RNA sequence: UCUGAGAGUUUGAUCCUGGCUCAGGAUUAACGCUGGCGGCAUGCCUAAUACAUGCAAGUCGAUCGAAAGUAGUAAUACUUUAGAGGCGAACGGGUGAGUAACACGUAUCCAAUCUACCUUAUAAUGGGGGAUAACUAGUUGAAAGACUAGCUAAUACCGCAUAAGAACUUUGGUUCGAAUCAAAGUUGAAAGGACCUGCAAGGGUUCGUUAUUUGAUGAGGGUGCGCCAUAUCAGCUAGUUGGUGGGGUAACGGCCUACCAAGGCAAUGACGUGUAGCUAUGCUGAGAAGUAGAAUAGCCACAAUGGGACUGAGACACGGCCCAUACUCCUACGGGAGGCAGCAGUAGGGAAUUUUUCACAAUGAGCGAAAGCUUGAUGGAGCAAUGCCGCGUGAACGAUGAAGGUCUUUAAGAUUGUAAAGUUCUUUUAUUUGGGAAGAAUGACUUUAGCAGGUAAUGGCUAGAGUUUGACUGUACCAUUUUGAAUAAGUGACGACUAACUAUGUGCCAGCAGUCGCGGUAAUACAUAGGUCGCAAGCGUUAUCCGGAUUUAUUGGGCGUAAAGCAAGCGCAGGCGGAUUGAAAAGUCUGGUGUUAAAGGCAGCUGCUUAACAGUUGUAUGCAUUGGAAAC
């Protein structure tokens, strides 16, 4: 939604630039600045509706993670990145959150050739080929129980709390917390704290920061102090438990094993049998 | 830049050190440490946050807080 | 490029050949005026010395010079 | 002219045409402001016929100016 | 800047109510003690020359309703004339456009005469006024438009509006005149000048 | 008078010498957190690194022949110019690489030089000749181009005549290396165009041109004076110093040359090295002065480097030539285009320096009697909170203070807090409606009125009427135009220095920090919540400069114990120097004149509603000259 200037025109001959002044209907050319036009943008001038397609493509996505080398050469990359977007929409590149690294797609080997020989060409950055990453969710097994202790004087004052926390995983459900506290030895005060306590803490994972999923705790006892043992003292008692709980389970990793339709003509289907 | 190397002062709590990072300096004056009277900016292209901080946005390159 | 710089440069190479032409027809007869030290040479120099004047070829300054030099020479005759 | 951008201020100067603009000036004329609709140029109109007579002929836009004065009426006659 | 949020927080901290005793009332409490969480018995050691001179300043700048970079800016302009000083430019800061309405009751506050200026209602010797930064000599007329007089809370504020003998007002036509400079006793004795004067220490 | 601020930091405690940090203004600033606008300025100091493309000097047919095409039977009318020739190109544009001295700043002397066109009027614009592009043909040729022979005109070139006037020489005369003037010897100027009138002849209006001749103007040359550091740089210099003769650039000058020589500068510091555009000016303090020499205005020079010459009036010439040098690009490989410190813009650098922008609307420039052509000079617009000014982001009423929070944390309560809940009002802005600028009043074009040597003619001068004159911009701005609190705030800090504090965590671990100095157990010094204070579409932050710092001291310090008397004597140059008498007036003080650019500062005033900003009046200081004074 902006108006460009049309700065001038020129047709890329065989050897030669001709520039240009006037376009009919038939002959096409090149606009010199738009330095921010995307491919499929459609240029009006006498208000016209726009042509922009959305759906006439498809996705030949393969993940690929690119390690970087020096970081000043990732920072050139990115803009490089950025540069290289709008000359295929349908070129696809992931920046994966737990390793902020490009994750380039293409459609097969000379695809990859193609990009990196853009990259290192014109931007003059030259990278290495590294490995893909994976999410590889993480869950655990059952464990007997877990204990929970926290006294300090720093302050002051002190701080205490004493809990008892049995951590059992699942694969279906979520985080779930059932209370079980009866006799006075936590007040009511410190019930949903704690309930906030754990799960908080359950996005952390003892094998490479993936969150640990599908799990349900419980509290069977718990100790506290007199007017002293604030609110804090259960709160990050839940989190040392579960992280203990979660370091002396051994876990387990899952993977999503993707549902793969191979189609092929009736040449190669005993090969892709043979292959599988 | 230049040939020569100088010591600086990682301010706050945590880091976002590798050894192999170029970033720039700040100025500023730190007594206590031997030799220390330079700085490295926190909140640049490296060295990018300190987490929990709500004040002195200023250093520590820290978006503003809101909910 | 400039069609200026072109267009005086190929007029003024004429005009360098015209005024060394009339630069040697000077000196030739200044020889000659050094060879004979008469009247009708300092004459010759001194209408050839005009005609260049006359043109813009010598300035005045230069052409009153020389020729100051040269009838002191005849002078001194 | 010269002044902040919106407020053109020509100062009346006399011109000799081998000097840059708004240069090292032989001697200001005057002032004068083409926005407001009134004489107000600061002229004596005899040191203004010496450089006329010692010749590098000032701005043509200035002639009318010393036409409605009647400069002309007289300096065509002192010609003579 | 230009808005300092609640105007009872200044009167209450720096002791000083523009309205007599309105910004200082019984409005669910009647203290002089500074607002905050600390309102406790304290020993005040610290108010001095430093201290004295903030308050004269920030009471100035809030009661004029004048930014500090503006404040210097007329200090300045101020200090190209020659004489006394202080009274001359207290004169020259009570010849404020929003001063003027509000002392002549056309507008409740300077605030208020602030957002009757901006909005554009207020005339001025053929030239309307859009910037409530005018300086107004002897002689000087004020007009509000028939348009901008069809309002009951202006009408209301008229008529209990500030007196000012320095200055003449025909409420039958809404105009003002500023007749003459005003009088030491005409003008707010709440603050000292000197002292802000010796705070410019920028020469 | 312009005009003056300090505190802390040594000790068990006290004072003194000194240092350090803070308290404030400014940027050719930037980073970090955010982010509304109007007005205005500013926006590569690094790589004078390399840089694709468009512009950055073009113009003249009333200069010329000819060439082509639209009409026309042809003739001729109509449109353009490829070339020659003419003007212009050396100025604008941009940088500070280099330059340490008449480069810069300033006054004279040029009896040492010139200046096309502008200003001064006068003699004249006489008669001939030859070629020459353009054009054609042939050759080398892929073109690019180059070579060869004919064809053509000129305000293009070349003889001759007239040359009052001019240059040169001689005789006389003026005056203190030169002046004015009488006669004589000698020398040399060109071109017509266009228009009108007239049968013609001829005459007239303007332009083009030569000669002569007034200023103004630019450039060049000499001059005293001041105009970086540096002695941990004592000799430097060979056309150098000077003379005779000659030649030479505008000139005088070893400027160059033939001959003869021996000095010249130089401890009042030359020479050497580093650095460097300078000045007016920007900031700082009252000032001595320091700071920076953004833009700007002038001066200075190169244009990738080292050189050279030509045209031209002026260039060794931003985008002229040639040569040598480093590279790109094309090449058919034979050879060629060459050089964005012009407007831009990009690769890279850095903290960073921008549209690959409009029109020449206006001024100017270049040119042409002209319609007028070009103009990335110039004036606007775009981006960026880089900076300054203004401006909103609501206002009135509404509580022993709603809720919740924070705190004593009692079953008082305070606190946030007229903030709010809520009711009215209100529109700069968000938002449609209408209206709509000043800026040509620049000029020219067409008509008329008067003017003049001339009037036989139109042109030359002044007036009046109509024609048009914008890139800007339906912009600014205005009018109950409509709806509307709705459309817009973050920032730093609270132990003290220096106004602004309590709670939780914290255990010398974290971390704070400009200093004193804080934190190894109730931390007002840290991290967070709340409260509070100060600024604000900006806040902090560093770099850097002036003040404080008089803390390199004529103004503005001392040398016995905090730093400091050469170990003493002799002593040059130089500095300081008794009085009386006389003179002079060099310093000194004063009167007058001219210069010391504008802009800037200071004071007064004017306008864009108003600050910012612009403009007007007065306004120092120094220089030289004239005249006074003799107290030193």
């Amino acid at each position: 939604n902006k108006k460009e200037r049309v700065s001038r025109l020129v047709k890329m001959h065989a050897q030669n630039r001709n520039e240009i002044e006037e376009i009919r209907a038939g002959d096409i050319c090149a606009i010199i600045g738009l330095k921010d036009t995307t491919t499929g943008e459609t240029l009006v001038d006498d208000k016209i509706d726009v042509q922009l397609e959305a759906m006439q493509f498809a996705q030949p996505v393969i993940s690929l993670a690119v390690e970087p080398k020096t970081k000043a050469d990732q920072e050139k990359m990115s803009i490089a990145l950025s540069k290289l977007a709008e000359e295929d929409p349908t070129f696809k590149t992931f920046t994966d959150p737990e390793t902020g690294q490009t994750i380039i797609a293409g459609m097969g080997e000379l695809h990859l050739d193609i990009l990196v020989d853009r990259m290192r060409r014109e931007f003059k950055v030259e990278v290495n080929v590294g490995a893909p990453q994976v999410s590889f969710r993480e869950t655990f097994n059952k464990e007997s129980e877990v204990e929970g202790k926290y006294i300090k004087q720093s302050g002051g004052r002190g701080q205490y709390g004493h809990v008892k926390i049995r951590f059992e995983p699942n694969k279906d459900k979520g985080f779930e917390f059932v209370d079980k506290i009866v006799g006075g030895r936590i007040p009511r005060e410190y019930i949903k704290p704690v309930q906030a306590g754990l799960e908080n803490a359950m996005a952390s994972g003892p094998l490479a920061g993936y969150p640990m999923i599908d799990i349900k705790a419980t509290l069977f006892d718990g100790s506290f102090h007199e007017v002293d043992s604030s609110e804090m003292a259960f709160k990050i008692a839940a989190s040392l438990a579960l992280k203990e709980a979660g370091k002396v389970c051994s876990p387990v990793l899952l993977e999503p094993i993707m549902a793969i339709e191979v189609t092929v003509p009736e040449q190669y289907f005993g090969d892709t049998m043979g292959d599988i | 830049t230049n040939g020569f190397e100088v010591l600086t002062y990682i301010p706050g709590e945590g880091h976002n050190l590798q050894e192999h990072s170029v970033t720039l300096l700040r100025g500023g004056r730190v007594k206590d440490l031997p030799g220390v009277r330079y700085h490295i900016v926190r909140g640049t292209l490296d060295t990018v946050g300190v987490e929990k901080r709500r004040q002195q946005r200023s250093a520590y390159g820290a978006k503003k807080p809101k909910a | 490029n400039i069609k200026s710089n072109e267009k005086r440069l190929r007029q003024n190479i004429k005009r360098n050949l015209n005024n060394k032409g009339q630069k040697t027809k000077l000196k030739t007869n200044v020889k000659n005026f050094h060879k004979e030290i008469n009247l009708d040479n300092l004459g010759n120099v001194y209408s050839q010395a005009d005609r260049l004047a006359r043109k813009g070829i010598i300035s005045t300054n230069r052409a009153r010079r020389l020729k100051s030099r040269n009838v002191a020479v005849l002078n001194k005759t | 002219r010269m002044g902040r951008v919106h407020y053109p201020t020509y100062r009346i100067v006399a011109v000799d045409s081998r000097v840059k603009r708004d240069g090292k000036y032989i001697a200001l004329i005057g002032h004068l402001n083409p926005a407001l609709k009134e004489n107000k140029c600061k002229i004596d109109e005899a040191v203004a016929l010496e450089w006329l007579n010692k010749g590098a002929k000032p701005t043509d836009t200035v002639r009318s100016l010393f036409s409605q004065t009647g400069l002309w009426k007289k300096f065509v006659e002192s010609k003579k | 800047m230009k808005y300092t949020g609640s105007i009872f927080k200044r009167s209450r901290r720096l002791g000083f109510s523009l309205l007599e005793n309105n910004k200082e009332f019984s409005k669910g409490k009647k203290r002089k003690t500074i607002p905050g969480q600390h309102g406790n018995r304290f020993r005040s050691s610290t108010m001095s020359g430093y201290a004295q001179q903030l308050q004269e300043k920030q009471r100035m700048q809030y009661m004029y309703g004048i930014t500090d970079k503006q404040f210097r800016r007329l200090f300045r302009l101020v200090l190209k004339q020659r004489g006394n000083l202080a009274v001359n430019l207290f004169r020259v800061l009570e010849s404020r456009l929003d001063n003027i309405v509000y002392r002549m009751g056309f507008a409740p506050t300077r605030r208020s005469a602030r957002q009757l200026v901006n909005h554009g209602h207020v005339l001025l010797n053929d030239r309307t006024v859009d910037t409530p930064s005018i300086i107004l000599n002897p002689g000087d007329k004020v007009r509000l438009k028939a348009k901008t007089i069809k309002i009951p809370i202006v009408k209301a504020a008229s008529e209990s509006g500030v007196v000012s003998p320095f200055v003449e007002t025909n409420n039958k036509t809404f105009e003002g005149t500023y007749v003459r400079f005003p009088e030491r006793s005409e003008l707010p004795a709440g603050i000292n000048e000197s002292y802000v004067v010796e705070w410019y220490k920028r020469l």
